[PDB]
C-alpha cells in the first residue's frame, strides 16, 4: 500500500480513531473505539465468529454485541481493547503500522499525563514504533486551518479543551477546559426522545440515536425563536428511519441536544456555555492578544458540523466582547478531520523532524520520557 | 467551641422530626382505610323450601 | 422508631463527640506540638538569648 | 357525603392500582390493573355475565377471560381501560365521584409525557375533576419514608427509577431510568418453573406464576452461597399450593427469579442491574451530595417485599462504593403501598393547595397543561 | 450576647469575612463572603428550602448550590450580596445592631475608589451605623504586629498589597500591589490537580481544591532540592480525603502551586514575585528609611502560615539587598487574623475616635466623603 516509511497519525477519541498516514490530508479510514462482545449465548456451530469484535466488525455484528468504548473523556481506562483496535486499524485495514513507521498522536493540553505515558509505551512496545511524537489538537486544528493564532475549542467527544494560542506559543493560563462534549450532546438527546416515546438503552438503541444526533440535528444562530416555531409546528419536524423499518419524528429536540453547547445546564453542568467559555479565553489574555485572538475563533472537532453554529458562535462571542472590536469565526469544511490533518502536517513539517522521540531515548528512559519530550 | 456541634446536631433532628411529623400526622388524623371490616356471610337458614324460579 | 431516634439524636451525639474527639485529637496533637514547638523555639531562641548574651 | 372535598388518590401501576382518600394512611381497595374479557361462547341465558370485567371482577371470574392490563413499564397505552379502571376504582368503590373531588395520581419524573397529559386529559375530560395534580412518585416514596434526601429506587411492576433526589431536589442528569421490572421476573418464574416440569403460559397460568412470586420468591443477600445449597438440595425448596391443589415445589429458581434485578441478562437485557443503577444514581451527583444519598438508598414500591433485598442492595452498593463511606439501606414497612401514602401526605400538606391544576386552566390550556403546572 | 458599646470589625476579603467586636482578638465568626443559589428543579412540596443562602448557610447546603463570590481582585461589586452577608454577620452571630456602634471596614490602598465607597453607603443607608471607618489592612497589620515601621505583605484573597510605611507614614511611591493571591493559586492547583487525572470544576469541587491547598501545600526553603526529591519519590506525598471517601495524592504539585509567590509567570502574571516585591518597597524609599523596613518585613494574612515561606522570604531579599544590613521577618503565630485584630485594636484607640466619619458628615456630603476622611 505505501512504499515509504512516513509517519502514521492517529486521533484517539471516545468516539472514534481518524487514522491514516502523514502526508495524507484525510484518514485513510475510521475506527469507532469500539470493542463488541456476544450478550447472547451461542447454540449453531461452524458459524465462525470472533471472541470480540472491534471497530466496524463491531458495529455491522451489533444485532447481538453490547458494544463498550475503552476511552473517557478523553482517557484511555482499558488499553487492552485499544490494542486490540489498533491492531486491526494498522494491519488489517490502513495496512501501515508502527513497526515500519514513526507514529504520531493527539492529545489535550491538560489530558491526564498518564495517559500519554501508557499511549506511549504501547506503541514501542507493543507496535515497535521507531520513533513516537504527542501533539496538541490545539496545534493540529491550526496547522490544518492555516493559523499561528486562535482560541482553539477542540470539540472531543467526551471533553472540550477550549486553549488560546498566539503566534505559536500557549496561553495556558486562559484556557477554560469544560466537561462538554459531543457523547453528552447525545446523552441529552436520548433523554428528551425518552420523553416523545422513544426510549434508548441498549447497545443498538444507543447507537442509533447517535446516529440520528448526527444526522439531524442543528444549533441555529437563535434557539428561542427557533424553538417559538418548532415547538408549534410540524413543518419543522423530521422523521429518521430506524433498523427495523420504523420511524422516530423529532420537532425541538432537534436543536436542543445541541443547545446543550450554550446551555451545560441541560446536562447539569455547572456551566455558561462554549461561546461564554471562548470569550473567557480571549478575555483572561493581555490586551495586546485580545484582538488576535478575537478576530480567530477557531471550531475544531466534532459537533461544528451542526447547522448554525458559525453564525451562533460569533454572535454569541460579538455580544459578550467590547465594541469596535471585529470577532471573526473559522469554521472550515476540514471540521472533524482538522484534528488529524494537522497531525499529518505536523508529522511531515521538515521543522518537526527532530521532535520525534526515538526508540533509543525511548528504552533509556522508559515511558514518562513523552512528558519531557512532547510537552 | 462546642456551639457548633449544638447547633448541627440540632439541624438533624429538627429535620427528621418534621418529616418524620409530617407523616405521623396524617397516620393519626385519618384511619379508616387503614383498618378492617366485617365481610360477612349468607347461610340461608330461612331456606324452608324451593323458590318461585323454574331452576329451583 | 422512638428508641432509634433517641438512639439516632445519641448516636449523632456520640458522632458529634465523636468529631469533636477528632478534632481536639488534632488541636491536642497541634496543642502540644506547639507546646513543644513552643519549646523548641525557645530553645532555639533562648540557646540565641544565651549566645548572644555570651556575645 | 365526605366530611371534606379532598383530594382523591390513586396510584397506577402495571401490576395494582391502589386508591383511597387523601389524608389516611392506606388505600380502600386494591385492584390489579386489568380490564377482563370472555374467550368463550356463551350457551346458558340470564347467567348475567358482563361483556368486560374490571379490577378484582376481572381477576374473580378469570376462568373463562383473557385478562389484559392497560399499563406497560409506567405507562397507560390503554385509556379506555383505564377509563374503567378509574370509574369503578373512584366511584364504584370509594364510592365519591371525582367530580366533586380534586384527583391525585402519579408517574416517574422520566415516564413519557404522553402518560402523564393523558391521566390529566381523561380526568378532567370524562370524569370532570374539579381539579388535577399528577405526583412524582419519587416524591411521595420520599414523603411516606420521611425522606428529603435518598435515591429512590421503586423496583415496580414497570420500570425502576433509580432517582436522586437531595434537600427536595432532583438531581435529573442522574436519574437512571431502567427497564427491569417485577413482571419481567414473573415471566422468567413462568419459563423456568416450564424448566422444572411445570408449564405456565396462558392468563390463569400466569396469575398463578404471580401468586408463587409472591408467596415463595426471594433476593438472597449472598446468593452464590444460597444456591450452592439450593440447587444440591430438597431442605431449600417450598411448596406452593396451586388453584387445583396441584403443589410445585421451587428450589434455587426460589431466588434466581428476584436474582434477575442484579442479573438482567437472565431474561435477555442489557442492564447494570438495580444496585449499579442505585450506585451511579449516586455516583453522578456532585461530592457534596453523594455522602447523604450513600446513607440514604430509599426503597420503594412493590418486590420490596423478597427477604434479603434490602440487604442484597445494601452490599453490592457498598462493593461498588468507597471505602470509608457509610452505605444505608431504607426499607419501611409502607412498602409497595409507600407511593400511595406518599400521595396521601402531599394532598393533604397546606402548600400542595397552590400547585393544582384547575378546571378552568385545564380547558384554557388543554392536557399539555401537565408540564407547565405539575412536572 | 455583648457587654459594651463598642465598635464593630468586619475585613472583607474576596475569600472570606472575619467580624467581630472591637477590643476582642479573635472574631466572632468568620462567614465566607458566598451567596449560594440553587442550580437544580425543586421536586418535594412542603420540605421548606431557601431561595439563597447567606454565608456559611450557602456553604451548608452546596451540594445543590451554585457559589457566587460578592467580592473580586480586593473590591466589592456585588453591594446587595454584601449587604445580605452583612446583616446575617451583625444581627445572627456577632449579635449586634450596627445602628448602635460604629463600624470599622477594610481595604488594599492600591484598590479601585469605589470599593470604600460603597462599604461606607451600605453601613450608613441600609444599616444606619453611626458612624464609619475604612481602614488600610497595612496599618492594621502593624498595630497587631507592635510596629509602626514595616513593609507589609498582606496576602489577599484577591491580591497582595505590597506596602512600605515608616514611623508611621506612607511610602506611597514605593507601593508594589501585585495581582497575585490566594484565589490563583487556588486556580492553578485545580490545573496541576487536572494533570494528574483528577478533575475538579463545579463549585463543590472548586471548594475542595481550595481545602486541599489549605492542608496540604508548602513553598519550600529551596524550590529546586524539594522538586528534586517530591519528583523522584513517593516519600513527599501526602494523602487528601475527598468527602466521598476518594483519596487524592499530591506530591511535588504540593508546593509548586504555592511557588507561585515566587514565580507569578505559572498563572501567566508578569512579576518576579512576592520577594521582588518586598525588595522594592525597601529600595524605593530613601536609604535612612531602608535599614528601618529591611529589618521589619511583616507577614500578615494568609500564605504566611506556608512552610519555608518566613526563611524563604527572609533569604530572597537577602540575597538581593547589600550585605552588611540585617533583613529580618516579621511572622506572628496571629498568622491569617493578625489583620482583624489591628482592627480591633485601631477601632478601639482613643487617637482613632476622632478619625470616623459620622452620620451627619455622610449624610451632608454622600459616599464620597469616604474619601476624604479614612486615608
Ligand atoms: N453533524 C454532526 N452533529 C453532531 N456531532 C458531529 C457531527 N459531525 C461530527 N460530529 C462528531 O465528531 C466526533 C468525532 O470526531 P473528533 O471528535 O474530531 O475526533 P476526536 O474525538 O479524536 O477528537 C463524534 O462525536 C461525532 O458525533
Ligand atoms: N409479597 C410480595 N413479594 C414479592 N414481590 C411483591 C410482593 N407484593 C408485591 N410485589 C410485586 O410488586 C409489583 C407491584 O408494583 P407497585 O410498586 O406496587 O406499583 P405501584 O407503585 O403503582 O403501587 C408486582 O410485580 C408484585 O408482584
Ligand atoms: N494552612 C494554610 N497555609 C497557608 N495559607 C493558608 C492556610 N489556610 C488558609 N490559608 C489562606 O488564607 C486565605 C485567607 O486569609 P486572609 O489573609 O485572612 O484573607 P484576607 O486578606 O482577604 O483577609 C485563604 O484564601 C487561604 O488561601
Amino acid at each position: 500500500d505505501e512504499d515509504e516509511t512516513t509517519a502514521l497519525v492517529c486521533d484517539n477519541g471516545s468516539g472514534l480513531v481518524k487514522a491514516g498516514f502523514a502526508g495524507d490530508d484525510a484518514p485513510r479510514a475510521v475506527f469507532p473505539s469500539i470493542v463488541g462482545r456476544p450478550r447472547h449465548q451461542g447454540v449453531m456451530v461452524g458459524m465462525g465468529q470472533k471472541d470480540s469484535y472491534v471497530g466496524d466488525e463491531a458495529q455491522s455484528k451489533r444485532g447481538i454485541l453490547t458494544l463498550k468504548y475503552p476511552i473517557e473523556h478523553g482517557i484511555i481506562t482499558n488499553w487492552d481493547d485499544m490494542e486490540k483496535i489498533w491492531h486491526h486499524t494498522f494491519y488489517n485495514e490502513l495496512r501501515v503500522a508502527p513497526e515500519e513507521h514513526p507514529t504520531l498522536l493527539t492529545e489535550a493540553p491538560l489530558n491526564p499525563k498518564a495517559n500519554r505515558e501508557k499511549m506511549t509505551q504501547i506503541m514501542f512496545e507493543t507496535f515497535n514504533v521507531p520513533a513516537m511524537y504527542v501533539a496538541i489538537q490545539a496545534v493540529l486544528s491550526l496547522y490544518a486551518s492555516g493559523r499561528t493564532t486562535g482560541i482553539v475549542l477542540d470539540s472531543g467527544d467526551g471533553v472540550t479543551h477550549n486553549v488560546p494560542i498566539y503566534e505559536g506559543y500557549a496561553l495556558p493560563h486562559a484556557i477554560m477546559r469544560l466537561d462538554l462534549a459531543g457523547r453528552d450532546l447525545t446523552d441529552y438527546l436520548m433523554k428528551i426522545l425518552t420523553e416523545r416515546g422513544y426510549s434508548f438503552v441498549t447497545t443498538a438503541e444507543r447507537e442509533i440515536v447517535r446516529d440520528i444526533k448526527e444526522k439531524l440535528c442543528y444549533v441555529a444562530l437563535d434557539f428561542e425563536n427557533e424553538m417559538a416555531t418548532a415547538a408549534s409546528s410540524s413543518s419543522l419536524e423530521k422523521s429518521y428511519e430506524l433498523p427495523d423499518g420504523q420511524v422516530i419524528t423529532i420537532g425541538n429536540e432537534r436543536f436542543r441536544c445541541p443547545e446543550t453547547l450554550f446551555q451545560p445546564s441541560f446536562i447539569g453542568m455547572e456551566s455558561a456555555g462554549i461561546h461564554e467559555t471562548t470569550y473567557n479565553s480571549i478575555m483572561k489574555c493581555d490586551i495586546d492578544i485580545r484582538k488576535d485572538l478575537y478576530a480567530n475563533n477557531v471550531m475544531s472537532g466534532g459537533t461544528t458540523m451542526y447547522p448554525g453554529i458559525a453564525d451562533r458562535m460569533q454572535k454569541e462571542i460579538t455580544a459578550l466582547a467590547p465594541s469596535t472590536m471585529k470577532i471573526k469565526i473559522i469554521a472550515p469544511p476540514e471540521r472533524k478531520y482538522s484534528v488529524w490533518i494537522g497531525g499529518s502536517i505536523l508529522a511531515s513539517l521538515s521543522t518537526f523532524q527532530q521532535m520525534w522521540i526515538t526508540k533509543q531515548e525511548y528504552d533509556e528512559a522508559g515511558p514518562s520520557i513523552v512528558h519531557r519530550k512532547c510537552f | 467551641m462546642q456551639a457548633l456541634l449544638g447547633a448541627r446536631a440540632k439541624e438533624s433532628l429538627d429535620l427528621r422530626a418534621h418529616l418524620k411529623q409530617v407523616k405521623k400526622e396524617d397516620t393519626e388524623k385519618e384511619n379508616r382505610e387503614v383498618g378492617d371490616w366485617r365481610k360477612n356471610i349468607d347461610a340461608l337458614s330461612g331456606m324452608e323450601g324451593r323458590k318461585k324460579k323454574f331452576e329451583s | 422508631d422512638e428508641s432509634e431516634r433517641g438512639m439516632k439524636v445519641i448516636e449523632s451525639r456520640a458522632q458529634k463527640d465523636e468529631e469533636k474527639m477528632e478534632i481536639q485529637e488534632i488541636q491536642l496533637k497541634e496543642a502540644k506540638h506547639i507546646a513543644e514547638d513552643a519549646d523548641r523555639k525557645y530553645e532555639e531562641v533562648a540557646r540565641k538569648l544565651v549566645i548572644i548574651e555570651s556575645d
